[PDB]
């Protein structure tokens, strides 16, 4: 009965795959008979867009694409907008603040939910974007049983950073929570992306501090949003993240396994993982969609006769496989010296298929500086498979701005 | 039914594989042969091992022919001149 609903102020418009940018029918808290009105099909999933802050007190460009999307996914499922745009056109501490009545206003709908039509809350699926994101966290800790899934677009961070599980989103706010960090360039508690991992699962895409094709200035903080929508439109093939220490570690390409859960898939198609810390998890991704590119790590030991080391020098390497190539790959290696092994990563957006040739090339009074290596091994992450290319002839002789030296594939070992 | 399979790394035109190793379970025989224009000349190389995916294929990669071929035979990864 709707006198006890009165007031709950954020409005939750359920959107067709027909009607995607318009909040045409409204599910009203505490009037069953607008369920019924609206189509809710209460044998399916459903999904909750919770949008962030708008100082223009409107839709962003996002929300008929993530609606849209959704339904092309999942077209027999049930797509709410939580319209908070009265809260969130403010001040941001203020729209930050409205978190906590967003959160109970959504909780208290879905708790509506379960007790009116005996709903479960285990096919709820709520999406939160920047403060979006924190009511949804907030709202999944207020819910009657725990929600299914919470998935944190770019959480904010400004007053989130430092907050206390229970004024933010965290791993305890539904049963699975996973969340994509894109933007956390900044100090700790001035990032407009959170730092800190939040979830279950934390995606990291580019060490997370800012996007390619970013440095329209919500271009990196909007990316979460289109990583998501990217995976929904492309089940088949999504971009795989890995567990690592350290973004500097990921670089290096020292964390590319998959043994015991130490990857997983980006967006809808996540294993739900949950696990005794927050896992901080790296990936590379393109400009624009398709995201996925192939992760390699590239291990090359520079043998010679003579000592030298040489800083900050420049590479390109050429990779050669069944399907296709992806030629002159640029990379640069803080040192490099005789008789090391240096280990590094390297992505392409190119499907090469199985390697089979490798070229690399060193880029330029004095006679070229120059190392002889006879093996190069190569780690395929998403193949999970161990690659060995060693050179045509005795040592192949890699000199600074002269021809590229030529390896050819000598051993597989798939590592499951 | 188990293979004994060569596993040597990228070995020259006359030179046979000594080394052997049972593969894992599921696994194939495998030659990768190279043919192309070197520093040197004309050189013509040949790797084997054990392999969980063969697909045969042969494939001139910037002016070198590379030979993929699959066996379930035991010790039968051996170069088309050597057999
Ligand atoms: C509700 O969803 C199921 C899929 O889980 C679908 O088969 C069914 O047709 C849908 N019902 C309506 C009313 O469309
Ligand atoms: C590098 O190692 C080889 C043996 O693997 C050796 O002959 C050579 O002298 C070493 N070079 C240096 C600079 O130590
Ligand atoms: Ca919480
Ligand atoms: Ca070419």
């Amino acid at each position: 009965q709707r006198r006890d609903f009165i007031d709950i102020e954020s409005k939750f418009a359920l959107r067709t795959p027909e009607d995607t940018a318009e909040d045409t029918c409204h599910l009203i808290p505490g009037v069953a008979e607008s369920v019924a009105t609206c189509h809710f099909n209460h044998s399916s999933k459903t999904f909750m867009v919770i949008h962030g802050w708008t100082v223009t007190g409107m839709y962003e460009s996002w929300v008929p694409k993530l609606v849209a999307a959704l339904y092309k996914r999942e077209p027999d499922s049930n797509v709410i907008v939580v319209d908070w745009l009265s809260r969130a056109q403010e001040h941001y501490p203020v729209s930050a603040g409205y978190t906590k009545l967003v959160g109970q206003d959504v909780a208290r709908f879905i708790n509506w939910m379960e007790e009116e039509f005996n709903y479960p809350l285990d096919n709820v699926h709520l999406l939160g974007y920047s403060l979006g994101a924190h009511a949804a966290g907030i709202a999944g800790s207020l819910t009657n049983k725990k929600v299914n899934r919470i998935t944190g677009l770019d959480p904010a961070g400004p007053n989130f950073e430092y907050a206390e599980a229970p004024s933010r989103l965290s791993p305890d706010d539904a049963d699975f929570v996973d969340v994509l960090h894109t933007f956390t360039r900044g100090s700790p508690g001035r990032s407009i992306g959170i730092q800190k991992p939040v979830g279950h699962v934390d995606i990291y895409p580019n060490g997370g501090t800012f996007q390619p094709g970013c440095n329209l200035v919500k271009c990196s903080h909007e990316r979460s949003i289109h990583l998501f929508i990217d995976s929904l439109l492309n089940e088949e093939n999504p971009s795989k993240a890995y567990r690592c220490s350290s973004k500097e570690a990921f670089e290096k390409g020292l964390c590319l396994s998959c043994r015991k859960n130490r990857c997983n898939n980006l967006g809808y198609e996540i294993n739900k993982v949950r696990a005794k810390r927050s896992s901080k998890m790296y990936l590379k991704t393109r400009s624009q969609m398709p995201y996925k590119v192939f992760h390699y790590q590239v291990k090359i030991h520079f043998s010679g006769t003579e000592s030298e080391t040489h800083t900050n020098q420049a590479f390109e390497i050429s990779l050669y496989g069944t399907v296709a190539e992806s030629e002159n790959i640029p990379f640069t290696l803080p040192e490099v010296s005789t008789n090391k092994t240096y280990s590094f990563l390297i992505y392409t957006e190119v499907d090469i298929g199985e390697l089979l040739m490798l070229k690399l090339k060193w880029k330029s009074w004095w006679s070229s500086p120059g190392f002889a290596i006879q093996k190069i091994r190569v780690k395929a992450g998403e193949t999970q498979k161990k690659v060995i290319f060693c050179s045509r002839e005795k040592v192949s002789h890699l000199q600074k701005g002269k021809a590229p030296a030529v390896f050819v594939k000598c051993h597989d070992k798939s590592l499951n | 039914v188990l293979l004994r399979c060569y596993t040597c790394k990228s070995l020259p035109r006359d030179e046979r594989c000594d080394l052997t190793q049972d593969c894992s379970h599921g696994q194939t025989c495998t030659t990768l042969i190279a043919h192309g224009n070197t520093e040197s000349g004309l050189l013509t190389t040949h790797s084997t091992w054990c392999t969980d995916s063969c697909q045969p294929i042969t494939k001139t990669v910037e002016g070198t022919q590379v030979t993929m071929t699959c066996c379930q035979s035991s010790l039968c990864n051996v170069p088309p001149w050597q057999s």
